[PDB]
Parts: C-alpha cells; structure tokens; sequence
C-alpha cells in the first residue's frame, strides 16, 4: 500500500502471504475457512507456492507463523488475461490452519447485497508504500 | 527499498462504476469494483489482497485487489474483482470438496 | 466469523 | 507463481514520443522513451531494468524501465526513462567521486 | 518480462539484481563501472539494499555470484513522484565488482546521439512473465 | 565496453 499505517499485529486474523519457494512473497490472500483460502487469479498460484498466516514481519529471524502447504489450486473458469475480469482463485490446503488469537477467517457477502458507493472500507498487505 | 517487512493497513471510499469510468471507461466490467482515489492506492505486492467492509459488525470480504494506475498514483482509483459477482461459484466450489 | 480477537 | 527464478530476455521496437502519446498523451515527458507494444512488455520486477541498443557493435544503454500498462498488457507501450536526457549528470557525478 | 525467453546465462555481463535484506529482489540495475551502477529512482534504493551480479537463477542453493554492498545512493535531483520524469539513480559500491567472463559493464550514450524509432532493442530482467 | 565474453 501507498499511504497506509502499521496495522495492529494479528489485527487482521484472515491475512495470508504467498511465497514461492525462493521463499518470497508474491501475492496476498484471505482465509475463508480452516481448510480454504481466496486470492486473485492473475497471481499465477501453483501447488508449489506457500500460504503463510498469523505473520507480521518478513524480517523475522522467526515469528510464530504458519507455513502452510497447498493442495489444489482452484482457478476460475472465467479469468480473462487481457480483460482481467473474473480475477479470482481458491486454495484447498494439505492441512488446515489452526485458529488462534491471530489467525482466523473473513466473512463472505452474497451476490444479493449492496455495498454502496462512498462506503468506508479497508485494504491490507505488504505491497509498496512507494511506487 | 519501498518494501514493508511489516504489514500495512489502509482505509478508503467505494466508487460507483459510473464514477470509475471517468478514469477507466471501456475497461470496467460488470465484474470489477473501484475504490480509493482519496490519497491512497494498493501498489505492487498488494494484489490478491483483501477489500473489506463491516456489516452487522462482522467484517465482510467486499473485493479483491486486481490492478490500477501504472504509478500506484493516489489520485487514481484502484480496481478490485467484485466478490458480489463471484461468490456463487465460491459457494458452489466449497459445496463439493 | 470476522471478529478479530485482536481488535484492529 | 508468475515469478522467473532464471533471467528473462526480450527484444522490442522503439517508438516516437508522437507515436507513444497515442496511448499515453499528456503523460509523456521530454525525459521518457517508449518501446514495445509489439507483443511484449516489462512487468513488475523488471523496473530499474536496462534497455539497450547496439552501436558500432558495442551495446549501449538507451533507456531505463520506468512504468507501463496497469496489466503489463502486450498491446500497450512500456515507458522508459530516457538516458539521452540524463547522461551529463551521470558523467558529471562520476566526474566527482 | 512477459513473452521473453531464457537469455544465455551471463549473456548479459552488466545485469544486476537488487535485494533488500529480507534477501529479496525488488529492482533491476546496470553496471557502468567496476565501481559504479545505474538503476531507477522510483525503486527507493537505500544503503541497506544489495547489488547482486553474474547471477542467473534465484533458486540457487548457491551460484557463483557477487553479493555486493552499497556505499552511497546517488539519487536524482529531479525525480518527480507523480510525473515519474527523471526516473534515475546511481550507486557507488563499498567494493568494486570484479570483471569476469560473466560480470562486466554496459556502454553509455551521449545526449547528442539518436536512437531512432523502429530500432530493435532489448530489455532483460526477472520480472513477471505473466501479470 | 559492452562486449559479453558470452555472446548473447
Ligand atoms: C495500483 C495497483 C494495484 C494492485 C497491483 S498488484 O500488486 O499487481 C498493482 C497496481
Ligand atoms: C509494464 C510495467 C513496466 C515496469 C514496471 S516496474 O517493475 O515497476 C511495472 C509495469
């Protein structure tokens, strides 16, 4: 993010980080279940990448994390690589994450409901604070 | 580097697709959602990231971080994949595995 | 669901 | 992931600033350079990256990777900081340290 | 890059990688001298980041690299954070890089000369092959 | 200057 602030650590129970195996964070994601996850499709997630949860910093010599192995990528049928419409993906995990004070799940909308303009929402992540 | 080791938070407005075409036009789909242009933007490293809004107090996943200004400029709205338009498959997916 | 123990 | 562990190469056209405003307009400066829109684009991870052209056989640094299409789309030209317009300071810098 | 190819390794003597100290590649750069380097300014390089040279892959359990420490960031006076005009930076190194078969320097233009439109040039890097 | 030993 550009122009954010340090959230409260574990302030966001649901936030994951996505590492490849050069052990590097490439994309964000959200925990729906103990078993399941949601991310973006343009992220090019494979069975070979990792989900990290209940983390804070990446400098950690070690934090009390959860390095979780992927099972099956559930890509979206409709991801359009020029459009970027239907930019979604799902992750089933070899193992579940255990819900603590820090790790937990985001609630879901329905296609029925309205989240009207002018509404104050939030966004989190380890993206660039400066371009 | 412009890399945060620690997790960054941000807070922002929701835009009408009508309001968002003012910037993007032809590019907005029935399937996206715009937010920000209020002096913030997701940048690189953020994509796949959440977008939440509080409802009956519980925090709901409104949108996913897609794409945006070439420069992550703070005057430009960020585009997010609209969850509203994607859930039934999520629910249909988790319905089977 | 969507209640952090740690309140943000 | 869309991450190459191994180094990627690419080859591309040079555009006139006139040709590049067709896409970018008001955004191009006397100080940038456009290239590609030929079925390639730098993406994220590439910035700060070189742009070279061969001259009397020696390879010359023509441009630096700046920014581009929100989507790293292959139909869009990539923008690079024009070295031409930056060297005298480089030469003036290395002149002193 | 999107739609590139594996260059020849060390095919590019001049290419560097820029790691922070979470030991991760964030930006590209080019070797001008045994002593000096060039990158982009929007990259937010500090004395704390590293320059890597004569590398190939990032998976390397170890390759025959050069992990080189920065001395002084020579940012550009004219970098415009909304414009992105004058997107340039310089790096003086604690130590020089030693020129091998693999590591070496890019030649420089002059403000005088023309590199005309329609010209075939190249671009390298470890950027995303897919968005 | 700008001659790779390894030719690309
Ligand atoms: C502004 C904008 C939003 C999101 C992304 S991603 O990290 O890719 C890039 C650029
Ligand atoms: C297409 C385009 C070019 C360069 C960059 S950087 O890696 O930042 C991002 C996007």
């Amino acid at each position: 993010i550009v122009n954010g602030e340090e959230a409260v650590p574990g302030s966001w129970p649901w936030q994951v980080s996505l590492q490849d195996k050069t052990g590097f964070h490439f994309c964000g994601g959200s925990l729906i279940n103990e078993n399941w996850v949601v991310t973006a499709a343009h992220c090019g997630v494979t069975t070979s990448d990792v989900v990290v949860a209940g983390e804070f910093d990446q400098g950690s010599s070690s934090e009390k994390i959860q390095k979780l192995k992927i099972a099956k990528v559930f890509k979206n049928s409709k991801y359009n690589s020029l459009t970027i419409n239907n930019d979604i993906t799902l992750l089933k995990l070899s193992t579940a994450a255990s819900f603590s004070q820090t790790v937990s799940a985001v609630c879901l909308p329905s296609a029925s409901d309205d989240f009207a303009a002018g509404t104050t929402c939030v966004t989190t992540g380890w993206g660039l604070t400066r371009y | 580097a412009n890399t945060p080791d620690r997790l960054q938070q941000a807070s922002l407005p929701l835009l009408s697709n009508t309001n968002c075409k003012k910037y993007w036009g032809t590019k907005i789909k029935d399937a996206m959602i715009c937010a920000g242009a209020s002096g913030v933007s997701s940048c690189m490293g953020d994509s796949g990231g959440p977008l939440v809004c509080k409802k009956n107090g519980a925090w709901t996943l409104v949108g996913i971080v897609s794409w945006g200004s070439s420069t992550c400029s703070t005057s430009t709205p960020g585009v997010y994949a609209r969850v509203t338009a994607l859930v039934n498959w999520v629910q249909q997916t988790l319905a089977a595995n | 669901c969507g209640v952090p123990a740690i309140q943000p």
